[PDB]
């Protein structure tokens, strides 16, 4: 094996469409375990301003009941089988997916089916998660990382429902009520817009017959979502009380496609992650990771490359003291004129093995192999094998990066959303200036 | 006194906007001309009595002396 054979010998994931729509996809492998999941291609970002945070109350009401399994029967079939079942709702995307033995595929998928088709939405059960909501609301204000991330969605997509929160206004919260949530099940579950994935040890050909028995009685066969506008903000939460200082910076990314994702990606590794309890620090290659391991600027700094189908966020978010956010504001821009002024050959092929361990190392485990299914079919199309991944990023040199990093970030307006003590955080037009060098 | 360490403020939120994205002149005299007119309002009942009266005093000294250097029936 020399990679290559590696990845050529990668199992193949079948993909298949019912009648109704439901495009269910396997990766038959030899694991004894398996995972098998819906993915929906519901969220906030298809949520007006009234139903806002409806996607969140009908996932936390999807596990408690259902009309064929009342309440906790639901769970029970979960846990005697050992099955773990697990939920989770993005901004444009929703999954209910139960990790269980291969031998109990055929209960799973049934139980698939009555989470996501016969749902029971109890008004006492309404009301008890909405309270639970509600204490969930203020435990998500605790952390400055995902309240600094939707500060930046709220000030780069402001006016589109992009901007709006997963969970959902607190006021929303509190005034959702029974019929607005079999409304939103009823009209973003739909049968086109389901993704049946499975993996670890599952047949393709069973996993199509379990679908066509469970969840036929399906949709048949609109909010098609409308092109968010990207407007270059900031918002600045001052409060000293807090501990330490949450930024993050963000351009207008690329979407799901957009093949200049590959080049992106590995720009991205170039700069890296780091925080306080690392390993080499000051020698890792890292230009910014360096310095910031050198002068103890940050506690921690990630770059993320948030990427939705139209459009998407592509920067860095650091957590640093509150006399540092300058300093490293200046290098993180520093690295980003680097990159799109000159890349250099070395730092593109550290990048692309860099990038090459995340698409490799991240696919494994029969979870994330689902989940890379599912959404790899509700957001490309198709599942984009490894090898074309490979293929991808080794077509990626110097030149490409230069170019890519040059369209999105040189001259280009950003969003910053900051928290914290951020007197330090430079002004809106000090930090525009950034994007762009005099010298080049 | 740099920033950082300038004061302690909690609980204010600042929203802005790129100078790219937002006009310059944004109704320059749909509210430029009725601020103008407010400011200059709450401001010249203070302001032009001291130079009106230098004015009165400026013409009657200059006519004083004007006619102080005519002749003088006799
Ligand atoms: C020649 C064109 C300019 C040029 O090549 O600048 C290169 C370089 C700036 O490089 P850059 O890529 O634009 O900015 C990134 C730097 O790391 C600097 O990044 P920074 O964040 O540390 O500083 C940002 C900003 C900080 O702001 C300034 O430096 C202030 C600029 C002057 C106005 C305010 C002071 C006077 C009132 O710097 C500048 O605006 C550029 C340097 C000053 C150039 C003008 C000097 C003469 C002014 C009269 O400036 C110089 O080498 C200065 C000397 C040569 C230019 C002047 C002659
Ligand atoms: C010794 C004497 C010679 C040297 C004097 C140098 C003094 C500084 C001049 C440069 C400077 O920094 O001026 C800043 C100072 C304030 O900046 P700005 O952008 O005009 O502020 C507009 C207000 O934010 C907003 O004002 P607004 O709400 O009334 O609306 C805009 C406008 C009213 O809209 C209009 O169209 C003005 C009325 C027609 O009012 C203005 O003050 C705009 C300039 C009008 C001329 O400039 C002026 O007030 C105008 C130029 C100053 C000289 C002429 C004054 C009469
Ligand atoms: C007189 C010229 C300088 C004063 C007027 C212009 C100014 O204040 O700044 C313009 C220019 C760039 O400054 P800035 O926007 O901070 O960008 C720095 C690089 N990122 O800063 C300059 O100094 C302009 C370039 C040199 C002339
Ligand atoms: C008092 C009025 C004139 C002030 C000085 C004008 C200098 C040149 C710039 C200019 O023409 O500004 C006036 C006007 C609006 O400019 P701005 O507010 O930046 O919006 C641009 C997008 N419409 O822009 C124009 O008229 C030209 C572009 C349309």
């Amino acid at each position: 094996a020399t990679y290559a054979q590696a990845l050529q010998s990668v199992p193949e994931t079948q993909v298949s469409q019912l009648d109704n729509g439901l495009r269910v996809a396997s990766e038959q492998s030899s694991q004894p375990t398996c995972t098998v999941g819906v993915w929906i291609d519901a969220g906030s970002r298809y949520e007006n301003e009234k139903n806002n945070g409806a996607g969140y109350f009908v996932e936390h009401l999807a596990f408690k009941g259902t009309k064929n399994r009342p309440g906790s029967a639901l769970e029970k079939e979960v846990e005697s089988m050992g099955a773990h079942l697990n939920a989770y709702s993005t901004r444009e995307h929703t999954a209910y997916y139960i990790k269980a033995l291969s031998k109990d595929l055929p209960k799973a998928v049934e139980l698939l089916a009555d989470i996501v088709q016969n749902c029971s939405l109890e008004d006492s059960q309404i009301e008890k998660e909405r309270d639970v909501i509600l204490q969930e609301l203020q435990e998500n204000d605790s952390s400055m990382r995902d309240v600094v991330f939707d500060y930046l969605h709220a000030t780069a997509f402001q006016g589109t429902p992009l901007a709006q929160s997963v969970e959902g206004p607190s006021e929303n919260v509190r005034k959702l009520s029974r019929a607005d949530l079999t409304e939103y099940v009823s009209q973003h579950y739909k049968a086109p817009r389901m993704v049946l994935a499975a993996a670890g040890g599952v047949e393709h050909r069973q996993l199509l017959d379990l679908a066509q028995k469970h969840f036929s009685s399906l949709s048949g066969t609109v909010p098609a979502f409308t092109p968010c506008r990207f407007t270059g903000s900031e918002i600045r939460h001052r409060d000293d009380a807090l501990p330490l200082a949450h930024v993050a910076i963000a351009v207008e990314g690329p979407g799901w496609a957009n093949p200049d994702n590959v080049p992106l990606q590995v720009a991205n590794a170039i700069i890296g992650h780091y925080d306080s309890t690392y390993g080499g620090g000051t020698h890792m290659s890292s230009t910014l990771a360096s310095v910031a391991a050198t002068r103890k600027l940050c506690q921690s700094f990630q770059t993320f490359n948030i990427c939705y189908a139209e459009t998407g966020l592509l920067g860095a978010h650091f957590v640093c003291d509150n006399m540092s956010i300058d300093d490293m504001m200046f290098f993180l821009q520093g690295q980003w004129m680097r990159l799109c002024t000159s890349a250099t050959e070395s730092e593109v092929v550290r990048g692309k093995n860099i990038l090459r361990n995340a698409l490799v190392s991240h696919l494994d485990g029969t979870t994330p192999v689902c989940e890379d299914i599912g959404r790899s079919l509700l957001t490309y199309g198709r599942r984009i094998p490894l090898a074309e991944w490979e293929s991808r990023i080794a077509e990626v040199d110097a030149s490409v990066v230069r170019e890519v990093c040059s369209k999105y970030f040189y001259d280009q307006c950003p969003a910053v959303a900051g928290l914290g003590p951020i007197e330090q955080l430079p002004d809106y037009n000090r930090i525009r200036s950034g994007m762009f060098w005099l010298r080049f | 006194r740099e920033f950082g360490h300038l004061t302690r403020m909690r609980h204010v939120i600042t929203y802005s906007l790129s100078p790219f994205e937002q006009r310059a002149f944004p109704h320059y005299f749909t509210k430029g001309i009725p601020n103008v007119l407010r400011r200059t309002r709450a401001c010249i009942l203070r302001v032009a009595p001291p130079f009106v009266v230098f004015y009165l005093v400026y013409t009657w000294g200059t006519q004083e002396f004007e006619k102080s250097k005519r002749k003088n029936p006799a």
